[PDB]
């Protein structure tokens, strides 16, 4: 099987990269290009060719759950063996991790890009119709949830079809026809440009796992409905609006106060604000600026008031999620007395002590102290 | 729930497949082997068996008879769980009709899904089917890896309304049959090696049988019947279709899919057999967990095998 | 009146077959300076598995040896303790003359072997009869074979990938003085010689 | 001198740069791979002609480890077909493929010659501790990863796994922001 390579995009899905293959050597839609790929892939003896599915709706390796190593060997194969000449088709690919954010929530690589997993969205893409007929491909960007039409003629979309059915990209194909009427069809802006590198806003440029990661946290923790001007006002304000908020936070949860002084819980004063910023993915704090704000903010006041925030009371729990490390291992650095404690959901330690054991021993490549002094 | 005594019967029985050898000079002769004794110095067989040279190719043959007894198990302990399975069948029969299983059934037989292993490395394949009772010249699907691919490929042909028709009749009337003749025609190339069934020992041994004097290798009758019951695909997140056992086993890669944990298997749904007449005598029904079971329940009953305790 | 040695292989940690193959192999690539055919290989144990443990080239006038020792292989080799060769040690006479011969009919039993001898059997009905139909040369369709142990090397300029075949025959000490064909077996049959323990 | 202002970053030298927090690294790699103190002038004559004059030696160490095997050209652990430019050259410490260019040389070379000479490299027949030196794993992830067949066998230091499907399942189910492929598609 020889194939002719189409012109690599870095904006480029995969459904649409089968979809240009499959249109310029003369398939009349990609389900008879699917068969006859999986057909030449039983022609070359894989061991995993059972699984390739027909339907292109999930064509993806984050959707299968048990042959995502046969689906990326398919890949090589398709790569290195059926074109003319090679075409950017492992770069697109669009996998799982071994990565995951805070709390809870595991992320995904799409070339070098990490998402998180909960909030990608597996229902039917939007789309534009003068990138779709102008350029003719289709943009991964699409089902990315925040994002709504394109870098520079700016039109809204018609996102739902317009008798009540949804319109799709991946159904119909690229024609941007329906099957009803045979006809085809500031601060979004600024969305569209800080997806374009038209870095035109406050919030300065970024790097991407840092940026999904806050974007993803704000989303999940905060619960909020969607509007452009909303996350314009939550980034055009540094640093009033967070600083505000957590003011009014530590206000609400020094004021409502159902544990003794000496019972201080850290998760009830700060289980909103504190969890969710330390693995967003990993350990960078050149843009990662929730760390260094939160940093500096315990940093400056450990023993003010008398000593409030130095001296917490602990269960030793969330040190194995902010520590990057196991309990056997808490369990070997605790027998060696590496630190005082003054069990795994038994009260042991206190903040000041696991701050300071962070100041000292478990600093990574970047992640230490001295990468946001001057940021204040 | 789950009776001292409950056992269905089969409806489809398939029987042996035959192979022979046609020449150029337009005759037909069984197919035969050899082992070759391993002796050591002063036991196991090894059995080979290869196409014959300067042959045409073979010709298989076996035929498969569909049935009507799964409306009424062949066992029942209490007459509260069998007034429960025949209206289960007949609301089935009712509202979502017999025919995703005949085709997905008629598919298996129609492209060589029983030619297990054997159509890697060959050119073409040719199936006939000789259907009864049926008025006309047979129904013929030719050169299938190159003219049939697909569920809407098959259905353009002439004769395929007729063949699923016949199956949902037996499937559907009381005291009713159908009953095909199959028979494939492969086109291997010159040496090219032959693939049966191997004996259960605990190497390399092939099931045969005696055809007028020679002996022959057959490739099962259990086997071919475990080729056009591999239908499941409806397991949770699915990928790859399965033989419908009641624990989904997938053979190679050891483990099970459809574990009781996940509460998929047959048991976890049979006893939950109140909620299906409950919904499909409603006025929609959802196709992601509720056709998706009942599906599974009309698939494996089909299969036959006794439910107790 | 000449002599064998044992290039033992000690590294406790291999597989016999396939050290002693490429073995032969490499006396393959000896003789081809010209046809001095004078070299037996001399498998000294043999089981009814695991060819042996050992090797044990022979040479003829102690000299000729060491033109074979030095066979660009053991040089890089011997840096450190994994074979042995055996210093040029004066024969025991107390052993046993066996025989090693390649038969050439465990080859020519499989399918691929009587497909190539029929079509054979037709390239040359060039004493022009009446030509059979190939329809009745069924294969031996029940088969007692014996004993028999396989080396897997490959053909000298082309890519054609062979085995080779051992058995241990016993048979008549005096004969001659012990040439052969090329890579180390006793079929010549013009002086099948015998090769001791 | 050059070696001088190579770990100051006079970024106008013909030696091809890299950020120098991982000199040292490099430097530790040529100190472990010659057996000797850090040379100068075979180090500048070793990175005078990139990539030219070390594919080489990559190459004919795995055909020289290939002409002498002990046991037979299959049922061989890697190691004897890639045991020490192999496993002293991955953790240099940290392993982000834009500087460590001496990891994805080799890397790219077993990406680009899995399937010739009718699967040579594929199947190299290996242990389940070689992931938590490859695979960025623990023995326990690949546990899971055993008994949910993600990662089928065929013990933990025992043999029971194959080279090709563990690093096509790197790209599968490991792969960081770290140790990724993107970089490897413009350099061969």
């Amino acid at each position: 099987m020889f194939l002719q390579r189409p012109k690599p995009y870095s904006d480029e899905s995969l459904e649409s990269f089968f979809i240009r293959v499959a249109n310029k050597n003369g398939y009349g839609d990609v389900h008879r290009f699917l068969e006859a790929t999986k057909r030449f892939l039983q022609d070359i003896d894989h061991n995993g060719y059972q699984t390739f599915p027909t339907d292109i709706t999930r064509i993806n390796p984050y959707s299968a759950k048990n042959s995502s190593s046969a689906r990326t060997a398919s890949f090589l194969k398709l790569a290195q063996l059926t074109f003319n000449e090679p075409p950017e088709l492992l770069g697109l690919a669009i996998n799982r991790t071994n990565m995951k954010y805070s709390p809870s929530t595991s992320a995904v690589v799409r070339g070098a890009e990490v998402f998180p997993r909960s909030l990608l969205r597996t229902h039917s893409i939007p789309c534009c119709p003068l990138c779709l007929r102008e350029n003719g491909y289709a943009s991964y960007l699409w089902h990315f949830q925040g994002y709504e039409y394109c870098h520079s003629h700016n039109v809204p979309l018609i996102t739902t079809c317009s008798c009540g059915k949804e319109f799709d990209y991946r159904v119909s194909g690229l024609k941007g026809i329906c099957c009803k009427c045979k006809e085809p069809i500031e601060a979004a802006c600024t969305v569209s440009n800080w997806l374009a590198g038209h870095e035109s806003k406050p919030l300065p440029n970024l790097p991407k796992s840092y940026r999904w990661g806050l974007v993803h946290w704000w989303m999940g923790i905060k619960d909020s409905e969607f509007d452009h001007f909303s996350f314009v006002q939550f980034f055009s304000n540094w640093p009033r609006s967070f600083h505000s908020i957590i003011e009014d936070e530590v206000e609400f949860n020094l004021e409502h106060a159902v544990v003794s002084t000496s019972e201080l819980r850290l998760k009830d004063l700060l289980g909103r604000l504190f969890f969710g910023s330390i693995r967003l993915p990993e350990r960078n704090l050149q843009h990662n600026i929730i760390l260094g704000e939160l940093l500096c903010y315990l940093e400056n006041r450990l023993w003010q008031d008398k000593g409030l925030i130095a001296n917490l009371k602990m269960n030793a729990l969330e040190a194995t999620v902010m520590l990057n490390c196991s309990l056997d291992q808490i369990a070997s650095m605790v027998e060696q007395r590496i630190l005082k404690p003054n069990d795994v959901t038994d009260y042991l330690f206190h903040f000041g002590d696991i701050f300071c054991l962070w100041l000292a021993e478990f600093q990574s490549d970047e992640f230490n102290r001295s990468f946001y002094v001057s940021r204040w | 729930k789950l009776p001292t005594n409950l056992a269905y019967e089969r409806s489809i029985d398939p029987s042996d497949v035959c192979f022979f050898v046609v020449w150029p000079d337009d005759r037909k002769t069984p197919l035969t082997y050899n082992s070759r004794t391993l002796l050591g110095q002063m036991p196991h067989q090894v059995d080979f068996c290869h196409v014959p040279y300067g042959a045409s190719h073979i010709e298989c043959s076996f035929s498969v008879s569909f049935s009507s007894e799964l409306r009424q198990p062949y066992k029942c302990n209490s007459s509260k769980v069998k007034q429960t399975l025949v209206q289960l069948v007949e609301l089935y029969e009712t509202k979502i009709g017999w025919t995703e299983l005949a085709t997905r059934y008629l598919m298996n037989i129609c492209n060589g899904k029983w030619l297990w292993k054997n159509t890697r490395k060959a050119y073409c394949w040719n199936i006939v089917l000789t259907p009864w009772p049926w008025n006309g010249e047979k129904v013929g699907f030719e050169d299938i890896r190159t003219n049939y691919t697909s569920r809407q490929d098959f259905k353009n042909n002439k004769n395929w309304s007729a063949i699923v028709e016949m199956i949902k009749t037996a499937f559907s009337s009381t005291d009713g049959l159908a009953i095909f003749e199959v028979r494939a025609t492969l086109h291997l190339p010159t040496n090219a090696m032959v693939r049966p069934s191997q004996v259960f020992t605990e190497s390399r041994v092939f099931q045969s049988t005696t055809i007028d004097g020679e002996r022959s290798p057959i490739l099962g009758a259990f086997k071919t019947g475990a080729a056009i019951a591999t239908i499941d695909d409806w397991y949770p997140e699915a990928t790859e279709p399965l033989r419908v056992g009641r624990f989904g086993v997938h053979r190679e890669d050891v483990t099970c899919y459809r574990h009781p944990s996940t509460g998929k298997d047959f048991f976890s749904i049979l006893q939950q057999a109140e909620h299906y007449i409950e919904v499909l005598s409603a006025n929609k029904t959802p196709a992601q967990e509720t056709i998706n079971d009942m599906h599974f329940l009309m698939a494996n009953l089909i299969k036959g095998g006794m439910f107790q305790h | 009146k000449w002599y064998y040695k044992t290039i033992t292989f000690l590294p406790e940690l291999c597989n016999n077959e396939s050290l002693a193959a490429k073995c032969l192999r490499v006396l393959h690539g000896f003789n081809y300076q010209y046809e001095t055919r004078n070299i037996g290989v001399s498998f000294p144990l043999w089981c009814d598995a695991t060819v042996g443990k050992k090797i044990s080239f022979v040479s003829k006038n102690k000299i000729e040896l060491d033109l074979l020792l030095k066979q660009h292989y053991f040089v890089q080799m011997e840096q450190l303790q994994y074979f042995h060769i055996s210093n040029t040690v004066l024969v025991p006479e107390d052993c046993t003359y066996v025989s090693f011969r390649r038969c050439q009919s465990i080859d020519k039993l499989t399918a691929a072997g009587l497909a190539r001898k029929i079509r054979r059997l037709e390239k040359r009905a060039l004493s022009r009869g009446e030509q059979f139909d190939p329809s009745s040369f069924a294969q031996k369709e029940h088969t007692a074979i014996a004993h028999y142990h396989s080396l897997g090397e490959s053909s000298k300029q082309t890519n054609r990938n062979f085995r080779l075949n051992i058995r241990m025959l016993s048979e008549q000490p005096r004969e001659g003085n012990s040439i052969f064909s090329s890579y180390g077996l006793s079929n010549s049959e013009n002086s099948f010689q015998p090769v001791p323990l």
